């Protein structure tokens, strides 16, 4: 099998550069249309990180900051396969977390919310995908997050997640939610997607068959990646 | 036939999961950052620095940036790279850095890549591939940095040849510095407005 | 009967002047809302181009520019009517067109496609429509065209139409596509129509009674311009 | 695993040998019925091709027959995946294919059709599945082609296919069509198929992630042969 | 479960795929044809040759032929042969044939097919097992050609022995001739009509 | 009631069928062209060029052009002008040109316009109207061009009175200039920013 | 204007020759498939009959063969217009008429049903279009008619009719009958015709604004012929 | 566009209406019959007669032909015909006849028609259209009548040339016979079976 390049991002399925009720963006997105070119080594390549360097807890929020105690909140796994767009398993891949705790407060020196901070809950994680692209890490359920962009807009709960693959060009930072959740109809950050069904494939689904008695509640999330065509005919990539 | 999954920005506190030392958060043993040599790395010795600027000209203090490159002779260390020739074997290729909370400027320590082959048979000018993502933006921005001291090879280059708007292929040029007989290259971003940065679509 | 102005041209069936998914447009659209004005003669009056000046196969792309052969490709005939939006007639209107080969191949210094070129195939023609305002041209059907607006984008197989008629006002360069490609759904320049009614109203349908046995298929497509409203009282145009 | 007989064949799946509407059946077509058989191994058995003895160009159209340059038409690659009715791989079938031009013109004795003839076109190739059942195999999209069933009949683009795999009970000879082509309503040989489904089985589908950019499209084309059932019990076979 | 993909004609030019060189294409180095017979083929070369007649008894000028049959000692060259005997090393035992465009005849050069064992321990009479495509046939017509200077061992084949309507056996025996010391043996297929050939659903 | 066919862009080879001759393509003996001035025709020679600019402030060099305007006297040579007046015999009022290839720079051999009646009485100044068509643009632009040495009657001219921003009046006034004692008219064309020209729905 | 050919006669909007359950078409059918031909000067062209020729009462049933008084039944104007394919009105073409009268009895030496013969009536007639296409005749509405097909087979109302139109292809012998008939869905004859919009096209409508008061009723039935087609590029009829 | 008027049997008292005489009906005074020779037509006289046959062989006693031919100068008298030339005038070009209720023979007088010119430049040979109508014939049935001592003609006629099957082209030539120094040409028609006549799509 010899690998050609991934097929083309569908534009109409990710948002806009420029969505005016997220307000932020008004100043930070190009004028200008990005330009669009055939791929090179340069965009199918990417790093390799090696299982060595992560430890034991790199996947487990609840205890890699946990000092005298636990962090308060509610106990979750979240689960689920990566796969590119054609449905092959992504091996290997990177995938790291990051979010508020259960007051939907974030340890991060701009954060100025009433919320409580919690003593025993840092707020990131990661991990490498297996040989089936199958990730699995624990951690406590985020609260709602208040913020400024109209003055009383409310994130739902959500946990923020980036991935570095196989290409350069699947590289991609999203954020899920969970099934629900009723701020997720309100949300100007998930309204920039357009369409109704790529807004669902961010929602987590309650996986109430793996909940683990007397302790932790389980989140199912699959996420899809770029995929790469195969070439039967000229070879162009170099 | 499934969908990629879309994109939502990073948020304004990006670094908690991506670079916790910024947020001040010791949970990793090992942590990734914006440094790419290694003691033996192979190869010329660069600093890139600069500052990502919002459309009134103000820098961007939080946004998250890595770097994506080859070896000294232009070979990838990844698997997909098909070019059958060894790769340096002390180099990563990637790194990520914040800007400044305070100033804005952002930099990478690093090595000046050798050249890569282009499609059909072409070659590439020496170039490191950046992505940048901020509170505000929606989808990871793309872009190039080349080096002013290749203007033979930049002559050559297939995609800065493939914009056509000749004035723009300037803004994917960094500028060659020696501070201290350190090698710098000042790359500014400007995201929106006069001299905007080109932006691909990869 | 005394003639008055054209009607308002309605913006709301018609493609917008910015259209960030064809990306061409984003550097090429005013910034600032056009200036409407009230009609003079200037606007109403139009050339007239004579029928003695057209050769015998302007309207004949199979053979108008055929030197060894044949041309390689689908053999069509493209017929129909120009009327006004009131229903008339539009007499002797200049209808121009230009198209790709069977490969999708433009005969154009800018085009760099690897489909083939064709050396008996031109791919322009142009005829006046009758008093019936009836057309009727015969040529090669269109192969799609790949181009770069996305990496990956491509043009559903097109013929490209220009009409200079009574008034200036009328004025109107256009396209039209092929009853059943998959490849029109998917078009970013079709999609700057804002309507499905007026995407449709851009599609040749088959014209099966029409077809000539074993040498020809048949399309009808018909063209809508601007028509002029008839004056009863006040003549202002003047 | 002890293979017994390949499934019997629903006769109600496939045309009936009289069929009135495509003119020819009516005095090729036998009065008597099938006599039906209980297999045996000549039934189960058939040949087996080498793929040492395929030259590299086979499966291209495009190339295998260009002599002073490329042919004129449409660039498409049609891929998929042969299997048996229980759904499994059907591996190192052999598969050969043959088709008109982009005129629409075969290159044949017996055609005499006025489109035109590619010098650099053939119009036949062949290939083996792989060990999944997958074959691709690259060619000029065929222009639809007039005959004389009544006097202006129409056959939709079509290619032509044969299928010889593992047992000589699953010997076909089949036509696909192309997703949307308005003549494959139309059509009185694929109207010899009684049930819409299965005329809708004989459609290759448009696959746009598939297309290769500035290059070619590329349709899905997926066929089913009958399938052996295992034995558990007595084996009467021999 | 999945259908069958449904069978359409193979049309007047079924040989512009199946025999390029009977319609003067030049692609292939290696071409399928109706010659079984190789230098060290084992067994009795026979000429099988015949023509195909619609229902108003005129040969058919298109129709496009193929064979399987067995090696000399009975044994398929196939995987799902299970006999657990060598099979003749040189023997694809398959072939294609166009009829003639002036005159309708067809013919083949091959070996006299040993008997094959039938179901339940019979044993099948020696038999060519012969498919016919054709513009007008919408599904390939299926035969069996037997051999006439074989009648002890047809008097007892299991498969002529399922047609009940006796006459119509003989519809499937071929003619033994001697031709300058060739042994040709003669079939001719009647696709519709008085002595129409018996066709198999396999 | 009926509503208009949509409007698509002329696509960047909009010159294979409205200028043939700049493709490079001879089917036509009879070419439409940029030249309005016969020999016999009335009035004093002008030529009309200019370059037209994108939103990057570069030129445009796929764009075609059209004119249309009336005879010295400002009769149309159009069976639908009702002044009742005859029209100089030897002009047709209108012409098509492409901008150069490697420049942008387009022209056109003319004719200065008479005034022509505006509505209710008034009279418009000299102008020619003009349209542009080109890849990107999805409808043509519609503009007038008016002559700088006209200040009186540009000063009364009902169309340009009925901008109310007078500062964007003067994106519509060609200047006046004398090559080789030949009459001149720049007029450059800026489709978006800073001195955007004016653009009418008629 | 030059003309072509008159389009394919579209054989599924016809009755099949073949049609069992009219059991005189099983021995009166071709087992032979219709052979299409391209058409000469012998297809496009039909004879051309006088007006002159033509009596006072030839379209008037009701008096063309009243001797001693008027005939007995229901009376009945029938008028509509002939048309081509293409909506063209047919000019002076001969359309004949005949049926059974008021009794269902027909005056022909061959019918022996007991319904009662009209001394009055006779059951023919004919006419010319006019310029307009349009034709009107006056008649006696006939009666049902009992027929050896099954045993108990009964004809609805209907009147036979014949046209001779331009063209020798438009040639056509078909049979009306009247809205409302309950015995239209069982009669064998006019299920012959496989689809039920055509079964429809052949009732005639009852068209209350035309009824003459104190005297007639009124039935609209107008008639579609094969329409040609014209020619704008090879002229090959000839 | 409509469809065509769908066609029904003429039924088996279509003379009623077409030959109102042969019913025993008079109520026109001039009435449509077989005799197309008025006392100045030009040409040679022959008579055509013959019977029509169902699918057991027996004539049909109640079937209604109509002929259609051009003059001596194969030029149709039909305003429909393009030759520019002149046709003979005191020709109709057309009759209709009813097969005798008690024989079922039919019978026209008419003149050998002259060739007429068929498609692309070729000659057809001289034949005569006919139609068939009766009970149990669902739409008529189109044949063409050509003549045994136009042998030439016949073999380099376009039409006989188009039926594939050879052997079906002689159920189209009529047989010319010399009863009394009258010219006769017997064509017989066999609906359905043996040696059935070719009909036409037209
Ligand atoms: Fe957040
Ligand atoms: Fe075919
Ligand atoms: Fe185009
Ligand atoms: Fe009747």
């Amino acid at each position: 099998i010899i690998w050609g390049a991934y097929a083309q991002r569908n534009t109409e399925d990710h948002p806009p550069a420029y969505a005016p009720g997220y307000k932020t963006s008004v100043l930070r997105s190009p004028k200008n249309a990005l330009i669009s070119i055939a791929e090179t080594l340069s965009e199918v390549t990417a790093p390799h990180f090696s299982a060595d360097k992560f430890g034991p807890k790199d996947n487990d929020l609840i205890l890699n900051y946990a000092k005298d105690g636990l962090p308060i909140g509610e106990r979750v796994i979240v689960h689920g396969y990566v796969r590119d767009q054609f449905g092959r398993p992504v091996k290997n891949a990177l995938v790291e977390v990051w979010q508020a705790n259960a007051s939907g407060r974030y340890r991060h020196p701009n954060d100025q919310y009433i919320g409580a901070m919690d003593p025993n809950f840092g707020g990131c994680g990661r991990m490498l995908t297996d040989d089936n692209g199958y990730y699995v890490f624990r951690t406590i359920k985020p609260g709602p997050y208040p913020w400024r962009n109209r003055i009383n807009e409310w994130r739902p709960a959500h946990i923020h997640f980036s991935l570095i693959a196989d290409g350069w060009a699947q590289r991609l930072i999203s954020q899920f939610y969970f099934e629900g959740d009723t701020l997720i109809d309100s949300c100007p950050i998930l309204k920039t997607i357009p369409s109704e069904q790529q807004r669902r494939a961010l929602i987590a689904l309650e996986d109430k068959s793996n909940f683990i008695e007397a302790d932790s509640r389980c989140y199912r999330f699959d996420i899809t990646l770029r995929g790469r065509r195969a070439t039967y005919f000229e070879n162009d990539l170099t | 036939e499934l969908k990629e999954t879309p994109s939502q920005t990073g948020g304004p506190y990006v670094h908690i999961g991506l670079l916790p030392k910024q947020a001040n958060i010791e949970v990793f043993e090992h942590n990734l950052d914006n440094n790419l040599v290694q003691d033996n790395t192979q190869g010329q010795r660069i600093r890139l620095e600069g500052q990502v600027f919002d459309g009134l000209g103000l820098p961007l203090r939080d946004v998250l940036i890595e770097i994506w490159q080859a070896d000294t002779n232009g070979v990838y260390p990844s698997q997909a790279d098909t070019q059958g020739k060894q790769v340096d074997p002390n180099f990563l290729g990637w790194g990520r850095t914040g800007a400044d909370f305070g100033t804005g400027f952002w930099s990478f320590n690093t090595i000046k890549p050798g050249a890569v082959p282009g499609r059909k048979g072409s070659t590439q000018a020496p170039h490191i591939s950046l992505i940048i993502f901020a509170r505000g933006i929606n989808i990871g921005l793309h872009t190039r940095v080349y080096f002013d001291d290749e203007a033979e090879a930049n002559a050559k280059d297939p995609v800065l040849n493939s914009i056509e708007w000749a004035t723009r292929r300037q803004t994917l040029v960094a500028k060659r510095e020696e501070r201290d007989g350190e090698v710098v290259y000042r790359f500014d971003i400007r995201i929106q407005g006069e001299n905007e940065t080109v932006f691909f679509d990869i």
